[PDB]
């Protein structure tokens, strides 16, 4: 393994269009180099357009569209918005890679999915040790900076489905060379 | 509950 093979990502992120502040994250792609290269390629949205979707594979511009306090907060589904949506650069989704990091430490980045081999976008950064998640979710990264954007995030009021009622938008994204 | 899945979402 190799930190000089870790890259550094960032999400600037808007609650109804007021700077909230940058998430920067540490990917760990000596650990999990297949899924830390969808998430920045991602940011950088440099993978061009989905094959199944259509639409390009890019965070800019989608949203956290659902959080729940004392817990996580996801988004990433550029697609449908909802939930129900989002694509990997590697064409449609990809396997689970081995479930080496866990979620026993608050703000580390995951892929959120539905069931076996589902990585599609969507993701979550948590605030809390999320061990009933091991084994189930991918965690690939870490938050270096700005861990209170997240906590700000995560407490914003909600409706019944745990939407934010403000826009949650990553206003913007890139890597950090 | 406190899941986060893609489409089925639970509680």
């Amino acid at each position: 393994m190799s930190k000089k093979d870790r890259r550094r990502v960032f999400l600037d992120v808007t609650i109804d269009g007021n700077l909230a502040g940058r998430i920067v994250m540490e990917l760990y792609n000596d650990i999990a180099p297949r899924t830390c290269n969808n998430f920045l390629m991602l940011c950088t949205g440099m993978a061009g357009t989905g094959k199944i979707s259509g639409k390009p594979l890019h965070y800019k511009g989608s949203t956290f569209h659902r959080v729940i306090k004392n817990f996580m907060i996801q988004g990433g589904d550029f697609t449908k918005g909802d939930g129900t949506g989002g694509e990997s650069i590697y064409g449609g989704m990809f396997d689970d890679e081995e479930f080496v990091m866990k979620h026993d430490e608050p703000f580390v980045v995951s892929m959120a999915n539905k069931g076996p081999n589902t990585n599609g976008s969507q993701f979550f950064i948590t605030t809390t040790p999320a061990p009933h998640l091991n084994n189930i979710h991918v965690v690939f990264g870490k938050v270096v900076s700005g861990q209170e954007v997240v906590t700000k995030i995560e407490y914003l009021k909600t409706n019944s489905k745990n939407r934010p009622l403000a826009d949650v938008v990553i206003l913007n994204c890139g890597e950090l060379v | 509950x406190l899941l986060v899945t893609a489409g089925l979402v639970l509680a």
